[PDB]
C-alpha cells in the first residue's frame, strides 16, 4: 500500500562541484490525489552579482 | 593541391592576372590566402599576405583579390625583372596548409618563338642491348610553358616517359628534353610513335616509325 | 626551478560579470575557422601558469 520514489534521471556526470547544500531529511506524500488544484506555489528567481 | 596555369606572360607595362582556383574548405571556406615569389636560386619571399595586403617594400603593382573559390593576383606593369614563380597558398582545414603549382612569368619584349622539335628512335646498338628509348628534344621556344604528350600508333601513353624542366640557353630562350622507355618488342609492336608538344595553345608534333 | 601549481585565464570572448567564476577549459578560437577541440592554428588553451 504505497507510492514510492523510484527513478531520478537528471544527469550522467557531475565533475567539478563548487557549491553544495542538502536540507534535513523528511518524507513527502507522493500520493496521487483526484480532486482540484489545492496548492499554489510562487517563486521569483533573480541572478545579480 | 591547388591549380594555377603554368604559363602567363605579357608585354612590359601592362596587367597580367594569375588565378589560384582552389576548392572549398581551403580557399573558398577561409580567408588566409597568400602569394609568394621565388627567383631561380633564392628562398621564397612573401609577396602578398592575406587576400589583399602587403608587407613593407613590395612596390605597388602587385594586387590580390578573391571571388569565391578562386583568388587571383595581378601585376600592373612588368618593369623588366618580375620573372618569378608566384606560388599561391592557403590554410586548409586541419592545420593542413596546402600550396599551389607555380606559374612562370616572362616578358618577351619581342615576338614569341616556335618550339623546334626533333625526335629520334632507339639506335641499333640499343636494340641489340635489349632495350629502347625514344628521344624528344625541344629547343628555342622563348616563352617557356611547354608541355609534351607521347603517342603509340593511335593512342596516348603515360608510362616510361621523363621530361626535363625547361632550361635557359645563351640566347635567353629555352630548351627541354623527354625520354621514352620501351622494350624492343614493344618498339616493333606498334607501327609508329610520336612526340607532340603544346605551347601557347599551338601544337607541333613529330613522328617516327620503326624502320 | 619554478612552482607551476598556480594558473590564470588568458583568453575569453567577453569580460566577466562581477563575482563570477569561469572554470571551463574550452579552446579559445582566435580565428574565423573552428578547430573542434584541438590546439593549433589560431586556437589556444586558455589557461597559463
Ligand atoms: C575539472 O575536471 C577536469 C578533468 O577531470 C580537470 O582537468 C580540472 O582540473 C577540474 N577542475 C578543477 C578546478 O580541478
Ligand atoms: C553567458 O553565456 C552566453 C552564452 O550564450 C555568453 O554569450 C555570454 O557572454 C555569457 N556572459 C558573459 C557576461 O559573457
Amino acid at each position: 500500500k504505497s507510492w514510492m520514489e523510484s527513478e531520478f534521471r537528471v544527469y550522467s556526470s557531475a565533475n567539478n562541484c563548487t557549491f553544495e547544500y542538502v536540507s534535513q531529511p523528511f518524507l513527502m506524500d507522493l500520493e496521487g490525489k483526484q480532486g482540484n488544484f489545492k496548492n499554489l506555489r510562487e517563486f521569483v528567481f533573480k541572478n545579480i552579482d | 593541391a591547388l591549380t594555377q596555369p603554368p604559363s602567363a606572360s605579357g608585354s612590359p607595362g601592362q596587367s597580367v592576372t594569375i588565378s589560384c582556383t582552389g576548392t572549398s574548405s581551403d580557399v573558398g571556406g577561409s580567408n588566409y590566402v597568400s602569394w609568394y615569389q621565388q627567383h631561380p636560386g633564392k628562398a621564397p619571399k612573401l609577396m602578398i599576405s592575406e587576400v589583399s595586403k602587403r608587407p613593407s617594400g613590395v612596390p605597388d603593382r602587385f594586387s590580390g583579390s578573391k571571388s569565391g573559390n578562386t583568388a587571383s593576383l595581378t601585376v600592373s606593369g612588368l618593369q623588366a625583372e618580375d620573372e618569378a614563380d608566384y606560388y599561391c597558398s592557403s590554410y586548409a582545414g586541419s592545420n593542413n596548409w596546402v600550396f599551389g603549382g607555380g606559374t612562370k612569368l616572362t616578358v618577351l619584349g619581342q615576338p614569341k618563338a616556335a618550339p623546334s622539335v626533333t625526335l629520334f628512335p632507339p639506335s641499333s646498338e640499343e636494340l641489340q642491348a635489349n632495350k629502347a628509348t625514344l628521344v624528344c628534344l625541344i629547343s628555342d621556344f622563348y616563352p617557356g610553358a611547354v608541355t609534351v604528350a607521347w603517342k603509340g600508333d593511335s593512342s596516348p601513353v603515360k608510362a616510361g616517359v621523363e621530361t626535363t624542366t625547361p632550361s635557359k640557353q645563351s640566347n635567353n630562350k629555352y630548351a627541354a628534353s623527354s625520354y621514352l622507355s620501351l622494350t624492343p618488342e614493344q618498339w616493333k609492336s606498334h607501327r609508329s610513335y610520336s612526340c607532340q608538344v603544346t605551347h601557347e595553345g599551338s601544337t607541333v608534333e613529330k613522328t617516327v616509325a620503326p624502320t | 626551478g619554478g612552482n607551476y601549481n598556480y594558473l590564470y585565464r588568458l583568453f575569453r570572448k567577453s569580460n566577466l560579470k562581477p563575482f563570477e567564476r569561469d572554470i571551463s577549459t574550452e579552446i579559445y578560437q582566435a580565428g574565423s575557422t573552428p578547430c573542434n577541440g584541438v590546439e593549433g592554428f589560431n586556437c589556444y588553451f586558455p589557461l597559463q601558469s
